[PDB]
């Protein structure tokens, strides 16, 4: 899957 | 009739001589019917006027005006998939704001102009309604209730008059989708007309790309449904002729490079007409007369067709310009990023000759770095100078940080988890920085890593990184042992070539070794490094520190990095135990993939994988039994368990940590244990030699509208793993595991393809040569694993 | 994640039935039409109804008890692998021992009634979305591009053809030519009725009748020197069928069609309000708000009651006098997009799933 | 969400005064935007801009800061007040600005407008603090000009050296960012062997230090 | 490794053969251009310099320095088809 | 924000004093064209911490 979330 | 004085009635906002001058009437003047209506017309038209009336009295000029209640406050209700602040944008855009007056008469328009956007964001049967709240001090509140309604999505595109290809295969390179299914990722089903535009121009080159010079697109159709709730569009089109191309003639003020033009117009008599062939020989005629110094070399093809024969002749006109030269390069909006990030990465110099290619290649790189969302370009002309530019660069900057988590499954490792957070633009100073970890059956990792990509000007980059790491053996399908290890690593990475990279660095590690099952390759490790450890329990400690250089290179020419269908990769790997450390050996490997297409629409390839490694010890000690090189699983050898194949293990008598009947041990002295012990678990060896040889077919039964979407192959593999060092004349009744001939083959069929889980791979095959002590696993598979 | 729908949808009507309705027979065919708009329905004559499914296949049925007669299906395939469908859309006609049947592929087919073979295929400008309607020995066809054809019923070979213009964005479906009086009534898709001449095509009037918004007419119909239209959006209008000048006007449309008996109108609102007008000057009779947006069929007037399907498969009896519901019933779980067939004494009607019911009382 | 009561003009710009002199901006910049909000055309509207662009700014709401300066200065050309709303717009252009290689339009900025406000009105009392800031501002410049030529040195380009430390020693002359980039510029022409300009520059460099 | 620098304005050696003494400023900027480098320090001098650096190939220079008078009217012509 | 809270709040740095440059005998210096000039301003007025910002009574 992978989820990626920029800050 | 004559005015002395002028009054007013109502005024609150506009200022009274503001309100005379904007008037034509002036005091001390004759007034008329049509002065008052042109007065009242213009008082109107002030825009902050809702009732003008201006009477009579008996000497003053009385006017009552009705100010129009402020606005004080604008609402949105049911804008679920339309963000406020950017209806706010668009509203203030149109002209309704907030401080400005409202028009009772103009909440028909404002609800017209909202549902004609939501037409245009898609929803058809979309509604507004305004609600007006009065509040005292002549104000007011407008409220906006949506209902939003139900998007209308595609339903069919069809192609009349197609007879050569079918309409499935010419829309299967479309953005426009009337079909997806639920375990792939091919796109979203909705209507743009940007994405039809974009489809007619594929769909135009995708049919003069095979010769039909004579295409033309007769028209196209969008329908609704009654209810709109489906949209279909129809594309009437009419292919001529294939055609065949004659030659090409080039004419112009080619200043003096005919001779090297000539030779970029050379083709084959017979062959087909091509578009994307044209359209390369311009641009290498392009960069052929930029590379003289001319910034805007035009180039215009025109084709020449001949029914009777069905042959086109090209006519290639060129008219290279004037040389233009830069005077400045000038970045704006590098709030964060600082001025050399942004200019190392320009292919033109300040200072010199302009050219329109290095220009947008820099543009190019800018937007592949990744640190802005936007980059534009403009070359603006400097007073004074004829031939002088200033080029500019404008740029929006992005967030640069991130988080990241994700879960994977396969047989080869179980559960797969991941997670880390990620700096890639630390302080805007272009240093990567970033925290990883990585969690399976049986390892876990972690590594903190700093990266300069520019270490020196032509870009050779320097890299360090701190690591810890755990690994059970007994989980990996070999012999029982644990390692924990930690170390640091720098490195250099050379570019040479655009498809070449070498690098080279050093490195540290320690590893603490401890549960050693007893056996006879790990004890023949252990005498050499100088330990004389028991062999009859696994209570056993071994550490050690190692300082070890480390060398690469990768050759990199795949055309494509999804499903790539020509070109070939090399990775080769090295190590070296550098002397003052406790292990002396060194170790290779090398890795090769290509790709071999043989047909024109690239459906039906070759693919060739090997892998080679080897390895040893030099001053009379041996490799690290960790270091060993696995073979089988789903990686190297298909068809067969993962680190199945090579040498096995060869335990000695032993007592058991904490004996239990019920339970299998590897011939433990509790179960009549009084020599040597064969076994069927592997441990590995220095050498291995794998290979692979690959049929990649189109997936026969899926929809012709999405098949290129699943990969689809028939593979045969063979593979051997050996240890040098075994002595067969002192174990004489055991197998011979340093033999490089036992290799074992299999052959079976493989699918592939993009899921919402992620990658989705499966495999079944059928090792139909196998040795004593392997075993076979047929179906293996992997899930969204990436890492 | 939740989605919503402006317009609620209206509940079921709860009507104790007056008769009992039934079902003499059904019989499948393949599929159906599915998802698609298309205006497929079956066809009577002589004792013997013909259907047809997108895919291409093709039954005849006897109408008395459902018994196939011959079966063909018109999907061309490139061995026993590859099978592309024929896309089957423009209404199944039958007249002088042929069936005629549209195609999305801009194809028309002529079968024989007797055997299912193809007596003739042509290639017409573009998707033949209406039905086939025969006349003065010519089959007239109306395509997407808002081309109106003439072929011939023996030849197949296209005589003439109009060019009608369309606008960027329409509604789905095509309005088929009404013959009267030796000319050719039609509506477009930009909201004009015209009228061309069967000999060779020449116009003799075209007007607008409209108020994004479309305007579509679908079918206009003609009785006693008047062409009554409706236009998606737009209104009724009663036109004369010479000059073509407006006579009177409802601001009320659709786009399915409508029917004219006696000295009233009865249609089907754009919401699906049924509605009973008079021919003199359209002045509503009774109407019926109780299926708003339940996505009504074309009424048929069966043994003088209305009657109506609606996507969810109930098909609706409704009085003709005041419009009060005689009967309900439950026939098909795909639901009805198109229009039933009345004649003969029969009442046929076309599933979703292609399934053709036979109904009685 | 900060509700502020209907109360009188007098009493709630009390609380706005009161609250700006304890030192909390977030809620004496509502109460100032409900006062002009509810009163558009007020006695002290004016007033109320005023320190509407005195806390935007302290609140670090540099972009609503900024406009409201715009709208005064173009509704009220003539006020008696002016010098102090362009001072404080060249102060926002500063904060904005905020590390000398990165943009400096905003420096470009505030010196502009601090250099109109000291030749407009030089008895203003803001007037030295604008002197003192464009002094800082035009070394930053000087300084931004100055890592540019610096970059392009290590890279090899020897006419855009030349062409750079030129134009700052004709918009900049008196900085000590030209005085460090003089040497560049003798680098630049002894590589391009004009040993002739190399030796001009040498001269210059030895008759100032 | 490396891409290549490019510098100053381009001699085509057709264009340096065009120019005369006794030229103008205009004349002289019509048939080469106008140059990228000029003297600062008081006397009017103007430098054309052609300078290419391909990917690791190596460095040459062409250097063309024209000497006008206070009248703007060309007086010395130098020419350096390489540098030493 | 972070970096913005220290300019917009109290922040003030004083830099080097501005020195004019010598030209060599025998040859001069570019042009200045004066762009970006300092106005020379007199008067002892208040600056850094001694300047108050709050808007005038008015």
């Amino acid at each position: 899957w992978n989820w990626t979330k920029r800050w | 009739f004559v005015v002395k004085d002028i009054h007013f009635e109502g005024l609150q906002r506009v200022a009274v001589g503001a309100a005379l001058l904007s008037m034509p009437v002036r005091t001390g003047d004759t007034v008329n019917d049509e002065d008052i209506s042109n007065t009242i017309r213009a008082l109107f038209a002030t825009g902050n006027f809702e009732d003008v009336r201006v009477l009579r009295d008996g000497d003053t000029l009385l006017v009552q005006v009705k100010e129009r209640p402020t606005i004080a406050s604008i609402t949105f209700s049911g804008n679920k998939s339309v963000k406020d602040d950017m209806l706010k944008q668009n509203l203030e855009a149109s002209g309704v704001r907030v401080g400005e007056s409202l028009d009772r008469t103009t909440i028909a328009d404002i609800e017209k102009g909202l549902e004609d956007f939501y037409y245009s964001v898609g929803k058809y049967s979309a509604s507004v309604k305004a609600v007006v709240t009065p509040l005292p001090r002549n104000r007011v509140d407008l409220k906006l209730v949506f209902q939003e309604g139900v998007s209308a999505e595609i339903q069919q595109i069809n192609i009349v008059g197609n007879h050569a290809f079918t309409t499935d295969e010419l829309i299967s390179h479309f953005q426009l989708r009337d079909e997806v299914p639920w375990w792939n990722v091919v796109g979203d089903r909705k209507y743009q007309k940007q994405k039809l535009a974009g489809d007619l121009e594929t769909l135009r080159s995708y049919y003069l790309d095979r010769g039909y010079a004579r295409f033309n697109i007769d028209s196209t159709q969008v329908s609704l449904t009654p209810d709109k709730k489906g949209i279909y569009v129809t594309v009437n089109i009419t292919e001529g002729d294939q055609y065949k191309l004659s030659g090409v003639e080039v004419s112009g003020n080619l200043a003096g490079h005919s001779a090297e033009i000539e030779q970029l117009t050379k083709i084959e008599p017979g062959e087909l007409y091509n578009g994307t062939k044209v359209t390369k020989m311009e641009d290498d005629i392009k960069k052929l007369l930029g590379r003289y110094g001319y910034a805007y070399p035009r180039v215009q093809s025109m084709p020449e067709i001949n029914d009777a024969d069905k042959t086109v002749k090209l006519r290639v006109n060129v008219d290279a310009g004037n040389r233009f030269y830069v005077r400045k390069i000038r970045f704006e909006g590098n709030d964060t990023s600082k001025d050399a990030v942004l200019r190392r990465e320009m292919r033109q110099m300040e200072g010199a000759w302009l050219g329109s290619d290095l220009v947008d290649q820099g543009k190019e790189r800018l937007n592949r770095l990744g640190f802005f969302e936007t980059v534009d370009t403009d070359t603006q002309r400097v007073p004074g100078s004829p031939d002088q530019v200033d080029v500019v660069y404008k740029v929006k900057e992005r967030n640069t940080g991130s988080f990241n988590f994700g879960i994977g499954y396969g047989t080869e490792s179980g559960v797969s988890f991941q997670a880390g957070v990620q700096q890639d633009n630390w302080l805007g100073t272009g240093y990567a920085v970033g925290i990883n970890g990585t969690k399976n059956d049986y390892q876990t990792y972690a590594e903190l890593s700093v990266t300069n990509p520019y270490f020196t000007v032509d870009g050779v980059s320097l890299g360090g990184r701190l690591f810890y790491n755990d690994f059970q053996a007994d989980d990996a399908d070999l012999s029982d042992y644990t390692n924990k290890s930690y170390g640091t690593d720098v490195t250099l990475g050379f570019p040479i070539n655009e498809y070449n990279s070498l690098r080279a660095g050093l490195g540290y590690v320690h590893n603490s070794l401890s549960n050693m099952q007893p056996q006879v390759a790990m004890w023949r490790y252990l005498y050499s490094m100088g330990e004389h450890p028991s062999t009859s329990d696994q209570d056993n400690s071994f550490k050690t520190d190692d300082f070890t250089f480390n060398y690469g290179w990768t050759y990199n020419k795949l055309d494509r990095g999804y499903f790539p269908t020509d070109g070939s990769r090399v990775n080769l790997t090295g190590k070296v135990t550098i002397p003052g450390s406790d292990n002396e050996y060194y170790k290779v490997t090398l890795d090769t993939a290509t790709y071999v297409p043989i047909d024109d629409d690239h459906k039906w390839v070759v693919l060739g994988r090997t892998r080679w490694g080897y390895g040893d010890g030099l001053g009379g000690k041996e490799m690290p039994f960790y270091e060993n090189f696995y073979a089988g699983g789903s990686s190297t050898v298909r068809g067969f368990q993962s680190n199945t194949i090579g040498p096995k293990a060869v335990y000695f008598p032993h007592q058991a940590s904490n004996y239990d009947p019920d339970y299998d041990y590897e011939c433990a002295t509790q179960d009549g244990a009084k020599d040597l012990c064969k076994s069927d678990d592997a441990v590995g060896g220095n050498a291995m030699a794998v290979a692979s040889l690959e049929f990649i077919t189109p997936t026969p039964f899926i929809s012709d509208k999405y098949a290129n979407s699943v990969r689809t192959s028939f593979f045969w593999d063979m593979g051997t793993v050996w240890d040098t060092n075994w002595d067969s004349s002192q174990y004489s009744g055991y197998p011979d595991y340093s033999d490089p001939s036992n290799i074992r083959m299999s052959a079976g069929i493989a699918l592939q393809w993009m899921s919402p889980l992620g990658p989705l791979v499966f495999s079944y095959a059928q090792p139909f040569k196998k040795y004593d002590g392997d075993k076979a696993e047929q179906f293996q598979f992997n899930i969204g694993k990436t890492w | 994640n939740s989605e919503e729908d402006v317009v609620k949808m209206s509940p079921l009507p709860t009507v104790e039935n007056q008769f009992t309705p039934t079902t003499a027979w059904s019989t499948s065919v393949g599929s159906g039409i599915g998802n698609f708009y298309s205006n497929l329905h079956p066809a009577l004559a002589d004792n013997v109804v013909y259907a047809a499914d997108r895919a291409g296949l093709v039954k005849a049925l006897n109408a008395d008890d459902g018994k196939e007669i011959w079966s063909v299906s018109l999907a061309e395939k490139d061995g026993w692998f590859s099978k592309e469908p024929a896309l089957l859309s423009g209404g199944v006609t039958v007249s002088g021992g042929h069936v005629y049947i549209g195609s999305e592929k801009a194809q028309v087919y002529a079968l024989n009634t007797s055997d299912g073979t193809v007596a003739w295929q042509t290639k017409v400008a573009g998707e033949a979305l209406s039905r086939p309607v025969v006349s003065d020995g010519l089959v007239l066809i109306h395509t997407s591009n808002g081309q109106l054809q003439a072929l011939n019923e023996a030849d197949g070979a296209v005589k003439w053809t109009v060019n009608l213009d369309m606008p960027s964005l329409s509604l789905r479906g095509e309005s088929a030519p009404t013959t009267a009086f030796g000319a050719a009534v039609v509506g477009g898709d930009n909201g004009r009725v015209s009228a061309v001449l069967m000999e060779q095509g020449q116009m003799i009037w075209q007007q607008r009748i409209s108020q994004r918004l479309s305007d579509v007419d679908t079918t206009p119909v003609v009785v006693n020197g008047v062409v009554f239209a409706l236009a998606y959006n737009g209104n009724l209008t009663a036109l004369d069928l010479r000059s073509g000048q407006i006579m009177w006007k409802r601001e009320l449309g659709s786009v399915n069609d409508f029917i004219v008996d006696g000295n009233r109108i009865y249609l089907v609102d754009q919401n699906d309000r049924v509605m009973a007008l008079t021919i003199d000057g359209g002045v509503t009779l009774w109407t019926q708000s109780d299926l708003l947006h339940r996505l009504l069929t074309s009424p048929v007037l069966y043994n003088g009651n209305l009657v109506v399907g609606d996507s969810e498969g109930y098909l609706h009896w409704i009085n003709v006098e005041d419009g009060r519901f005689v009967a309900q019933q439950k026939v098909d779980s795909s639901g009805f997009q198109t229009e039933p067939v009345a004649a003969d004494g029969k009442l046929l009607i076309q599933a979703k799933d292609g399934t053709v019911y036979s109904i009685t009382r | 969400k900060e509700e502020v009561p209907d109360n009188p003009p007098n009493e709630i710009y009390a609380t706005a005064q009161q609250k700006l002199q304890d030192g909390n901006w977030r809620q004496a910049i509502t109460q100032l935007e409900a006062l002009d909000n509810r009163y558009p055309f007020g006695p002290y509207s004016q007033q109320v801009q005023l320190d509407l662009i005195y806390a935007y700014y302290k609140n670090a709401d540099l972009p609503l800061a900024q406009a409201a300066i715009d709208r005064f200065i173009r509704l009220n050309p003539t006020h008696p007040n002016i010098d102090y709303v362009m001072y404080m717009r060249g102060l926002t252009n500063m904060a904005l600005d905020d590390r000398s290689d990165r943009d400096p339009q905003h420096a470009r900025a505030a010196f502009s407008d601090f250099s109109k406000l000291v030749r407009g009105y030089p008895n203003s009392q803001y007037t030295t603090d604008a002197t003192k800031r464009l002094v800082f501002l035009k070394d930053r410049l000087a300084k931004y000009e100055y890592s540019v030529a610096e970059y392009y040195t290590e890279r090899g380009a020897w006419v855009a050296v030349v062409n750079r430390v030129e134009g700052m020693l004709r918009d900049y002359p008196d900085t000590q960012a030209t005085r460090d980039a003089l040497p560049l510029m003798e680098n630049a022409y002894r590589q391009m062997q004009m040993n002739a300009q190399a030796e001009k520059v040498a001269k210059i460099i030895a008759a100032n230090s | 490794y490396r891409p290549d620098i490019n510098q100053g304005n381009y001699l085509t050696a057709n264009d340096v053969s065009k120019i005369r003494v006794g030229m103008t400023q205009q004349q002289v900027a019509y048939a080469l251009g106008t140059p990228l480098m000029s003297d600062p320090f008081g006397t009017n001098t103007w430098f054309y310099v052609f300078r290419q650096q391909p990917g690791h190939e190596g460095v040459t220079q062409q250097t063309l320095t024209l000497t006008f008078n206070s009248s703007g009217v060309l007086t010395n012509i130098d020419n350096k088809p390489a540098l030493s | 924000r972070y970096k913005r809270q220290v300019s917009g709040d109290e922040a003030y740095l004083e830099a080097a004093p501005l020195a004019e440059l010598h030209a060599p005998a025998g040859m001069i210096l570019p042009v200045t064209s004066g762009d970006y000039a300092i106005p020379v301003t007199n008067g002892s007025g208040a600056v850094g911490k001694a300047l108050d910002i709050r808007p005038p009574a008015q």
